[PDB]
């Protein structure tokens, strides 16, 4: 429940007058009345002053201005009649979907007045569907009953009706009230239904229930039950009304969050949905160098952010100047918010047609600021990636690292993360090769030197960054890097070096805490 | 059944004085106990040599592997004739150097272990081989 | 003295292998057979050139695409 | 009667509740999608068909040394006849 | 039969990919029960060949492998009898 | 014949701005 | 890492699974919905909007039509499908 | 012991309930349920802590259940008072002395 958060801030961050402040302070009273409205709107709670809401089934037995206003706003834009018509149309469509097998000749809705969907005094028939045969009129009983009793009565035209009710705390007995309504409509003075064997349905909109205790046609009671269940599950107008009621009562369920990418969903990020594995943990940079005497050099370094797309083999590095992070008179939360805002602005700089459909963030706490900064652009899903990829190896590169150190200006220059696998190898294979290269670089220096350029005559392309290699050279380099990574894992764990399953090895490389 | 709150005069004769009275318990005690256990285990080597100095101490120069090292030192001192702490540490270091750096040779390290320990039995050599296998700016 | 239509009707549910004209084969339980001798396999494995690639679930081979069917 | 018990009924089950099924034709192409309509001659009309197949660079370097890739295309509404269709299988 | 639904698809811009890789896209004007697609002002691109635009074309239903309809095709109202 | 399907446009009956009579038409 | 094998449907299904691309007496086979005449399944909010438009007998305006057309065109372009320029400029 | 204090507390609770009812209902509500008043804040109620003898009506304490196979009923009485939920001063002092000794 949104405690004092139904509106933006109830106009509290403003300079309104005293009357507006009093209205805002009295707004929670309306919500409190609405929440406990069924217990208070009962005709046995107040005196008999039955008043029905205009063009609606809300029969407010009393005069509560707060609850009356809340109910009127809940049913805004002529919701009751539209909901009744939508329910009738949904029932007719559900019937006509397989009406031929159920011995139905022609289904058509009768000419019912708009005031005949809210006036309980006078009723009518909703569906007038022919059967093309002598449909034995079964005894009018509750649909909840499992007894198969049919009196000796047959006819051709069978009718079906639907009613809308807003039951109170005591008026929630949908079955009994519906049976009584059907019985009264059978001998009604003015509700002249065409077929005496015309069933009637009821909807307990207030209590989210539905029932029908009319003449269930042979073989149609399961059909009516299934139609009612499907409607109550996903009735469009009813769903809209429920959403409006939830909004009015300052109630909103905690929406499910994006799942984490485990060792089984590791390769799921290579689909057509663009994913930018944002990992800017190394953004913070400083000298932290022990000077000879007196103090230590407290010189911040020019930071940067990491944005790479293994789903497309891209690499875009936005460098954060140390001047921006020094002397701004703020804490680290402001810096994190600024970083998230910069990421959102760089996403906005990218075209909407090229907007990353998913935004995998390595930083756990950076998802909420990312969603807040770019809530106007919700086409990107902030999915979790628990296994942190070694994307910080760019900061240790001869070219990328030196640039990041000296990039005093915010540059959105792009780069190719894959050396040549973008147009040579598979996208998943390219991501695996990039992961292996980054792991080798993070493992050590000399081992990374052997892995990257085993031959002094073999180096990266002049227009590229990562060392270009063919299939055989890449295989040899990856074998050496895997051996080095196994040695590092054995040293860190004090266990056998090559004793991990292929899935386990992949999870360890991805960064899972195995 | 009105909503008027009736007075408790005459309606509290059987009512207790501690009814519905619950003594709150300290929450998150398991996390505090785990933090205390981590602080006690992280400061084990500092508390073991807290009173031992570098100049005014005679035994100054002389955690899963510590139990195996103590078992190996006890097995070395059981075949030494009540050796002191420095001799037991040297015998344990010699056993760890002869059981791990033997290049997977058991027919040649058994005679050396029997000569260093006194050649008591083959079961002592098997227990020493098992201890050497279980041991390892 | 065994017509192929009672042989295909009796093999419905039994583990058999239907080899198509393209060289692939579906090894599993047959479901039914129409008048055009269409193949319907359930819980079958797809073997290309005798090498199985994995199960498919409910597979359906057309009339003029299957070559033979052997009861395994 | 017999329309929901034949081998075609298996293809019917593949689209029984607009379920997703993949059909492999004679041109080594796998079209995956939800079949909207069927017929007696296996004329399957589906919507949002993803066609995945094997593609080759066809000697892009000049020595015929290349690897086949998974070429994937999307179609809004397709109507594949039962002539070129070889096999079909529903998604588990 | 799905041939009656394709016969009622006149005056609609759709494509047909043949069994030889030739894809002909155009406004289909006539279709019989044998899928004889007679279209006007179409463009056919063969396999590894240049596309050619013709004012009239008559593609047979036997060599036609697959079809392609846009998102403005009322398949829910044309597949009924 | 496998599975075929089709849906009729559910055109909801006009309720407001009808500019006609009281009872809903057929 | 499984390529598309020729004359085989299990490889494409495995790649789609790895990529994440996957009374008379009877049971009712009823599944109704509200899909627009263009075939697109209208969202529940969009379905309610369509129902309210039908009830009110009034449709979208000129600006609403333009916004809908732009959104539909953008969605279609995205559904249809800068590394080379960044590699050449580097 | 101060029966006058208990009567004053009951009168104050009645006055507060009447003010809340007036704020909610314009007229005089005929026996508004205590659920509106005495329900905790987390559940949406006013969260009133009262030392009155407000017996919960067993007539209207039954919940419902919208089962998928029909309608199912549910079953469930005095609202507790703080007269006993708080330890008396003498007992509190004795327990405090004992706890001090035990802690030392």
């Amino acid at each position: 429940w949104e405690k004092a958060s139904g509106f933006e801030e109830s106009m509290k961050w403003k300079k309104l007058t005293n009357a507006q402040r009093s209205g805002l302070n009295q707004i929670p009273n309306r919500r409190f009345t609405l929440w406990w409205s069924p217990t208070i709107n009962r005709a046995n709670v107040y005196v008999g002053f039955q008043v029905q809401l205009d063009l609606t089934g809300i029969f407010m037995h009393g005069k509560i201005p707060t609850l009356k206003i809340s109910l009127i706003q809940i049913f805004r834009a002529h919701l009751w009649q539209k909901i009744h018509e939508s329910i009738v149309m949904d029932l007719c469509q559900v019937f006509d979907q397989e009406l031929d097998a159920l011995e139905i000749e022609t289904v058509q809705k009768e000419t019912i007045h708009p005031r005949k969907s809210y006036k309980m005094n006078s009723s009518c028939a909703d569906i007038l569907l022919f059967a093309s045969y002598k449909w034995n009129v079964s005894r009018p009983s509750l649909l909840a009953d499992s007894k198969d009793v049919m009196d000796s009565t047959t006819t051709q035209k069978y009718w079906i009706d639907i009613q809308l009710r807003w039951g109170d705390y005591d008026s929630h007995d949908i079955e009994r009230y519906a049976r009584a309504k059907f019985l009264d409509y059978t001998t009604d003075n003015m509700s002249i239904y065409p077929s005496p064997t015309g069933v009637l349905i009821a909807i307990d909109l207030a209590y989210n229930l539905h029932s029908a205790y009319g003449n269930w046609f042979p073989g149609s009671k399961p059909l009516i039950q299934q139609a009612m269940a499907k409607i109550m599950k996903a009735n469009p107008a009813l769903y809209v009304l429920r959403e409006r009621i939830r909004k009015g009562l300052q109630l909103y369920s905690s929406e499910p969050t994006e799942p984490y990418l485990s060792s089984q969903n590791y390769g799921e990020l290579f689909s057509n949905q663009i994913i930018w594995f944002v990992d800017d943990t190394n953004v913070y940079r400083v000298t932290i160098h022990k000077t000879f005497e007196g103090n230590l050099t407290t010189k911040p370094i020019n930071g940067a952010i990491f944005i790479f797309n293994p789903r497309t083999g891209q690499l875009f590095l936005k460098i954060i100047h140390t001047s921006v992070w020094a002397g701004q008179k703020r804490l680290g939360q402001l810096a994190k918010w600024k970083t998230a805002e910069e990421v959102a602005a760089l996403i906005r700089s990218l075209p909407v047609e090229e907007q990353p459909k998913q935004i995998i963030v390595t930083r756990k706490g950076m998802l909420d600021p990312l969603e807040v900064h770019l809530l106007d652009f919700p086409n990107i899903v902030i999915k979790g990636s628990e296994l942190q990829l070694p994307f910080q190896a760019c900061l240790k590169v001869e070219k990328f690292g030196d640039l990041i150190l000296k990039a005093t200006e915010p540059q959105m220059v792009l780069f190719n993360l894959y050396d040549d696998w973008l147009k040579t190898i598979s996208s998943y294979t390219a991501f695996s090769r990039l992961i292996l290269i980054l792991r080798a670089l993070h493992v050590n220096n000399d081992r990374a030197k052997v892995i990257l350029k085993p031959d002094k005559t073999t180096i990266t392309e002049p227009h590229h960054i990562w060392p270009t290699l063919t299939d055989e050279e890449w295989i040899k380099v990856e074998v050496q890097l895997k051996d080095l990574i196994l040695a590092d894992y054995g040293k860190k764990n004090n266990v056998n070096v090559a004793s991990l399953t292929q899935s386990e090895i992949r999870d360890i490389i991805l960064g899972m805490e195995i | 059944p009105t909503g008027e709150v009736l007075s408790l005069v005459g309606k509290l004769e059987g009512t207790r004085m501690g009814d519905k009275a619950q003594r709150t318990k300290p929450q998150m005690q398991e996390e505090r106990r785990a933090k205390r256990r981590k602080r006690d285990e992280d400061r084990h080597d500092i508390n073991k040599m807290k009173g031992y100095t570098l100049l005014s101490e005679g035994i100054d120069e002389m955690k899963e592997t510590r139990e195996t090292y103590e078992v190996l030192l006890s097995f070395i001192q059981a075949a030494l004739g009540d050796q002191p702490r420095d001799i037991l540490c040297g015998a344990a270091d010699e056993v760890l150097a002869v059981l791990k750096n033997e290049k997977l040779r058991d027919k040649e390290r058994r005679k050396e272990i029997d000569l260093l320990l006194g050649q008591t039995d083959d079961t002592r050599y098997h227990v020493l081989v098992n201890l050497g296998k279980k041991i390892t700016i | 003295p065994l017509n192929p239509k009672p042989f295909l009707n009796g093999l419905t549910g039994k583990p058999v292998m239907v080899k198509l004209k393209w060289g692939m084969e579906y090894k599993g339980y047959l479901v039914s057979v129409d008048g055009y001798m269409n193949m319907q396999l359930a819980n079958t494995e797809e073997y290309i050139d005798g090498a199985l690639s994995g199960h498919l679930g409910e597979v359906l081979i057309r009339c003029n695409n299957v070559l033979y069917i052997r009861g395994v | 009667e017999e329309f929901n018990t034949g081998p075609l009924s298996v293809l019917t089950q593949s689209v029984k509740n607009n379920t997703q099924v993949l059909i492999n034709c004679r041109n080594n192409k796998k079209l995956l999608g939800r079949v909207k309509a069927f017929d007696r001659h296996c004329n399957m009309v589906l919507e949002n068909v993803k066609e995945m197949w094997t593609e080759v660079p066809k000697s892009g370097k000049g020595k015929k040394k290349s690897k086949p890739v998974n070429k994937d295309r999307y179609i809004s509404k397709m109507f594949l006849r039962g002539d070129s269709v070889i096999v079909v299988l529903r998604n588990p | 039969k799905l041939v009656r639904f394709l016969m009622k698809l006149s005056h609609e811009t759709v494509t047909i990919e043949l069994k030889n890789g030739t894809q002909v896209h155009g406004t289909i004007t006539g279709v019989d029960v044998s899928m004889n697609t007679h279209l006007k002002a179409v463009k056919m691109t063969l396999k590894n060949r240049e596309p050619v635009q013709l004012e009239t074309l008559s593609i047979r239903g036997n060599n036609i492998r697959y079809f392609i309809l846009p998102d403005s095709l009322p398949l829910d109202t044309l597949l009924v009898d | 014949a496998y599975a075929i399907n089709v849906s009729q446009k559910r055109k909801y009956r006009q309720y407001m701005n009808r500019k006609g009579g009281f009872n809903r038409p057929l | 890492e499984e390529p598309i094998v020729n004359r085989g449907l299990a490889a494409a299904l495995l790649l789609c699974q790895n990529k994440g691309l996957l009374k008379d007496g009877y049971k009712p086979d009823v599944k109704i919905e509200y899909v627009d005449e263009t075939g697109r399944k209208l969202t529940p909010k969009e379905a309610f909007r369509q129902l309210s438009h039908r009830f009110h007998g009034k449709g979208s305006g000129k600006m609403k039509t333009e916004r809908r057309m732009k959104k539909l065109d953008e969605e279609a372009l995205l559904k249809k499908m800068l590394g080379t320029v960044a590699l050449l400029q580097e | 012991n101060t029966q006058e204090l208990l009567d004053l507390l009951v009168k104050c609770e009645n006055k507060i309930q009447t003010r809340i009812k007036i704020g909610l209902n314009s007229k005089m509500p005929s026996r508004f349920p205590p659920v509106v008043f005495y329900t905790p804040k987390e559940l949406g109620g006013l969260g009133m802590l009262s030392m009155g003898h407000v017996l919960i009506p067993q007539s209207d304490l039954r919940w419902s259940k919208q089962t998928d196979v029909g309608i199912t009923h549910f079953r469930s009485q005095l609202i507790p008072n703080l007269y006993r939920y708080i330890q008396p001063w003498e007992s509190e002092f004795i327990d405090s002395q004992r706890v001090w000794a035990e802690y030392a």
